[PDB]
RNA sequence: GAUGGGGAAGCUCCGUUUCAAAGGCCUGAUUUUAUGCAGGCCACCAUCGAAAGGGAAUCCGGUUAAGAUUCCGGAACCUGG
RNA sequence: GCUUGUGACGGCCCGUGAAAAUCCACAGGAAGGAAUAGUUUUCAUGCCAGGUCGUACUGAUAACCGCAGCAGGUCUCCAAG
RNA sequence: UCUAAGGGUCGGGUACGAUCAACUUAGAACUGGUACGGACAAGGGGAAUCUGACUGUCUAAUUAAAACAUAGCAUUGCGAUGGUCAGAAAGUGAUGUUGACGCAAU
RNA sequence: UUUACUUAUUCAAUGAAGCGGAGCUGGAAUUCAUUUUCCACGUUCUAGCAUUCAAGGUCCCAUUCGGGGCUGAUCCGGGUU
């Protein structure tokens, strides 16, 4: 692989020729998602706090 | 007469244990910060064969509290947990199978497995195919917990060791006839040089004491005391009883 | 044709061993090497490798289980008694 | 509603701009003798500005807050429509189907795009969506 | 009860199947309820609900896998996840749902 | 180890600082089916690579031949 | 199988990361100058042990009394700079 | 067809069938960079160098071990009708 | 010396044609000093008694067996500050990368 | 003799990382003058991401790029647990 040009290690996409690209719709996807999530988990519970 | 085979297995040199195919030792996390205030959750990444082991391991991956980077664990699996589950340590952890929990913190009649003798001694009881213990009460005052283990024996431990909550997997495996010879090889074949076994009543007496005689037969009583001596132990060792145990066991 | 009277795939072992050793083994083979239900994907394609390991052909999960079967009595006694027990404590 | 429309913001989820965030500037809710499928033109941002702190000054500052764009017309089955949404009016005309087809078209439409955002940027409107997906 | 419901709408009214065309309808601000089965991944569970939130869509979680959402269409195969275009004669839409 | 097409290609390949010597070679061969007909290959030897070109057509060939490098040290045949 | 160590009257035995203050890389700082200090890391703590295990890279034709994937002819390829 | 290679599968296990050097990739974004001209050696082409030891032959009813040119023993590859 | 059965490839508007290439199996004639798996190659069979279940193992160079092993059955010790074993000693060692569905001993 | 103590001796652990004692806030709690106390005192739908003394705030160097303190992250005792 040293003996070979970059261009025969990867694919151009975010993670490359790392991870199979259906791999990389999950991971998207569920970053996305999860962070959304955290500000839906925030509000509900300063919500909490203020109605206790 | 000679060294009887029972001695010499302490020199192990052919008798030491085939170790090569082995995952690693499978052990709980070191007892930090974060088990002990808290909880730590990682992921059971792989649940894998160890060679001469009954039941599965789990390789389990934690963050580092303290570097950024991934360190991970190789537990024994309880039966029902899987890759991609989330798996929970701490003081501050919920009762799942799969968690790992001190037990103080854990209700009577909760089961558990690998559990620690000692807190962070990362885990000695109940490890084998199937077993577990038992939580029968606790003692607040002097944090003790009672436990009972696979063999029948009650004990009391520290109500910060840790335990896992379940059952190990592999269940059963011992329901199963091994049918031939050659399977009971290739058992041994990766644990450790133990067979097969002449019984010492076919050998000669220079080799051991049932050794000898024009009939085979062991010529003395041989349930041998506890306070004999190195060479001198082969039979029924400091055996308080002996004959077929009549009627049902069952520790009271 | 019905190929065998009774022995069904424990017939490899021939005539060796015993009739009820064979028995013995006849029940968990046909254990060991059955297409089990996914609770994860709903399809039944668990299969066995290695005691206690179980894993899905497709979705490619595995669940730690028994040496012959995926669930045994005692665990799945537990998995209700931990779930009892749990409830307890939000309760 | 029909809520692939006019401003949402989306994640593109596949091929090289994958991860990256994108405003739909012209929906092509169904058809296109070429693109037979539903798809968006969308304008996004492919190379982020990079983070800025205190010890910034000067001209890192100018440097740190480039913004490298792209143009892409993309199937909807590869985008995730998010709840946020972006003023897209400044290059409407911009972002147009003759602005594919021709490489000269495409790079003209670029630069305008990056001067809007850059706009947008500074003084921070939209804030979110200017700042790196990780995954 | 709800499977009757159900039954009611899918030989009474419109519907779709399966978790590429729930999302065309979910786009098309076409579904009017979505079902979803007991074991469908969290992600994806995670997804449509995103889907359906945007589109102002309500969403139900059925008590139960895929394999049983499927026989509760009255389908042999298995369907993690169910869209009504149409409530039929049935009123699933303007019940407890 | 490198075959070689465009005929403009070559040409500055023959006159690339490195390139000392080079070969002609001719080969009768076989057309379509029936008749025959010359063929030539010009061999450019670089330092790492023998590049040649193949000229089917005996025309350019003999014109070639004439616009080689009137200091390189052609080997004919 | 050395080493801080622990046994042993001692030849030596134990241990191998062990109960040790265990070491070196990347560039910057030099423009008295050749390399002192300024960051930040990395704590992996010997070494021997396979001509069948792992492993950068060569081929054809010719050639000798006796050498040849090693010489000669041609044509390659790898590693370092 | 025969020998060998290889693939997609399938049977088996209370057996589930090494390690390390080494090579690459990705996440990251410290940094360093242009218009009067910069960046680029994972694209092409071009220059230099690659030490030390083994290398003959036998490998067996005579080159090895059996007192020997011993009917014994001694690991393997190629394989026509 | 004949007969029959068993295949490939092609163009067919939105029933078949054309050709090329393989030993298998069965049936039928004829024929000979009744021979023909013509050399080579290639299981003797049966009924019972004793005995070890089986496959496996050993006395190299007088014993291969009914001896040893074996699955299966049963008993014993032990929760680690432990059981069994090693060492002249030790901040020593085997089981142990182990934990009673385990290790050790009959 | 019992049962307390820890510094001898003994055992485990860990790249000796969060121990012990107080304090801030939340509040259960019931006030017999006002607090007498006891708990807490950032993480659990998801097989993502989590690192450059940390962004923020604030004070300095003499405003250059660079760079430093404090705070963010409460105080005290150096008994690693
Ligand atoms: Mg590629
Ligand atoms: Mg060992
Ligand atoms: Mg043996
Ligand atoms: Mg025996
Ligand atoms: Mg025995
Ligand atoms: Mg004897
Ligand atoms: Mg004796
Ligand atoms: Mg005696
Ligand atoms: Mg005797
Ligand atoms: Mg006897
Ligand atoms: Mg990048
Ligand atoms: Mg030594
Ligand atoms: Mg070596
Ligand atoms: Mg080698
Ligand atoms: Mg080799
Ligand atoms: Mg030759
Ligand atoms: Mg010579
Ligand atoms: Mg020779
Ligand atoms: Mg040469
Ligand atoms: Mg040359
Ligand atoms: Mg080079
Ligand atoms: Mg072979
Ligand atoms: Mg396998
Ligand atoms: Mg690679
Ligand atoms: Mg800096
Ligand atoms: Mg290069
Ligand atoms: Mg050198
Ligand atoms: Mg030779
Ligand atoms: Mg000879
Ligand atoms: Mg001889
Ligand atoms: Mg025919
Ligand atoms: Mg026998
Ligand atoms: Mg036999
Ligand atoms: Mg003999
Ligand atoms: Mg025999
Ligand atoms: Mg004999
Ligand atoms: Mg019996
Ligand atoms: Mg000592
Ligand atoms: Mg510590
Ligand atoms: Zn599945």
């Amino acid at each position: 692989y040293a003996t070979v040009s970059k261009t025969h290690k990867t694919v151009s996409r975010a993670y490359g020729g790392s991870r199979c690209a259906n791999c990389v719709k999950e991971r998207i996807i569920r970053a996305f998602l999860i962070e959304e999530q955290k500000i839906v988990k925030k509000v509900v519970k300063e919500q909490t706090e203020a109605a206790k | 007469g000679r060294v009887i085979r029972n001695q010499r297995k302490g020199a192990g040199s052919i008798f030491t244990s085939h170790t090569r195919l082995r995952q690693g030792a499978a052990k709980l996390r070191t007892l930090d910060y974060a088990e002990r205030h808290g909880y730590i959750r990682g992921i059971v990444k792989q649940i894998v064969h160890d060679s001469g082991r009954g039941a599965p391991l789990a390789k389990v991956v934690f963050r580092d509290p303290y570097k950024y980077r991934l360190r991970e664990e190789i537990f024994i699996a309880n039966e029902g947990v899987h890759t991609g589950q989330f798996i929970y340590a701490g003081k501050k952890a919920s009762l799942n199978v799969g968690n790992v929990l001190p037990l103080g913190s854990v209700p009577e009649g909760t089961i558990v497995s690998n559990v620690e003798e000692k807190p962070g001694d990362r885990g000695a009881l109940a490890r084998a195919s199937g077993n577990y213990v038992i939580i029968i009460g606790h003692n607040p005052d002097e944090n003790k917990t009672r436990v009972r283990l696979p063999s029948g024996a009650k004990k009391v431990i520290s109500s910060d060791a840790r335990g896992v909550i379940g059952v190990i997997a592999g269940g059963g495996r011992v329901d199963k006839p091994l049918l031939k010879a050659g399977r009971a090889f290739h058992k041994y074949r990766l644990k450790r040089n133990s067979w097969p076994k002449t019984r010492g009543v076919a050998m000669n007496p220079v080799d051991h004491p049932h050794g000898g005689g024009n009939h085979q037969h062991i010529g003395k009583a041989s349930t041998i005391s506890r306070g004999a001596v190195s060479g001198q132990k082969a039979g029924l060792i400091a055996a308080r009883r002996t004959g077929l145990l009549r009627g049902s066991q069952k520790t009271q | 044709a019905k190929r065998t009277k009774k022995v069904g795939i424990t017939g490899k072992y021939g005539v060796r061993y015993g009739s009820s050793l064979r028995r013995q083994v006849k029940k968990l083979e046909i254990q060991q090497h059955a297409r089990y239900d996914c609770s994860f994907c709903g399809k039944k394609t668990v299969k066995r490798g290695a005691a206690g390991i179980w894993t899905c052909s497709c979705c490619k999960k595995t669940v730690a289980g028994g040496a012959y079967t995926v669930s045994t009595a005692a665990a799945a006694t537990v998995r209700s008694t931990i779930r009892r027990l749990r409830e307890m404590v939000e309760a | 509603a029909k809520f692939l429309k006019a401003g949402k913001v989306a994640v593109v989820v596949r091929g090289r701009y994958a991860g990256k965030k994108v405003v739909i500037v012209k929906p092509h809710d169904e058809g296109s003798k070429s693109h037979p499928f539903g798809h968006a033109l969308v304008a996004g941002i492919e190379r982020y500005p990079l983070k800025v702190t205190k010890k910034h000054g000067a001209k890192k500052v100018a440097k740190r807050t480039k913004i490298k764009p792209f143009i892409k017309v993309v199937n909807y089955n590869h985008l995730l429509p998010t709840r946020y949404t972006l003023d897209v009016e400044a290059f409407k005309s911009v972002v147009s189907t003759e602005t594919f087809e021709q490489p000269s078209q495409r790079e003209e439409a670029k630069k305008v795009v990056k001067k809007a955002f850059e706009e947008r940027h500074q003084a921070g409107k939209n804030q979110w969506f200017f700042s790196k997906l990780r995954f | 009860s709800i499977n009757q419901k159900l039954a009611l709408v899918i030989k009474s009214g419109k519907y779709t199947l399966g978790y590429k065309s729930t999302v065309k309808s979910l786009r098309q601000g076409k579904s009017k309820l979505i079902i979803i089965a007991a074991n469908t991944p969290v992600l994806r569970k995670s997804e449509l609900e995103y889907y359906a939130m945007l589109s102002k869509t309500k969403v139900y979680y059925f008590q139960g896998g895929n394999n049983e959402l499927g026989t509760a269409v009255g389908k042999l195969f298995r369907v993690g996840v169910v869209s009504i275009l149409e409530a039929g004669d049935s009123d699933i839409l303007t019940t407890l749902a | 180890a490198r075959e070689i097409t465009d005929i403009k290609q070559f040409l500055e390949l023959t006159r690339r600082a490195d390139v000392k010597t080079a070969t002609v070679k001719i080969n009768k061969k076989l057309n379509k089916a029936g008749k025959p007909f010359r063929q030539t290959k010009f061999k450019v030897r670089g330092s790492s690579s023998l590049y040649t070109l193949v000229i089917n057509d005996a025309g350019k060939a003999k014109k070639l031949i004439q616009s080689l490098p009137p200091t390189l040290k052609v080997n004919r045949l």
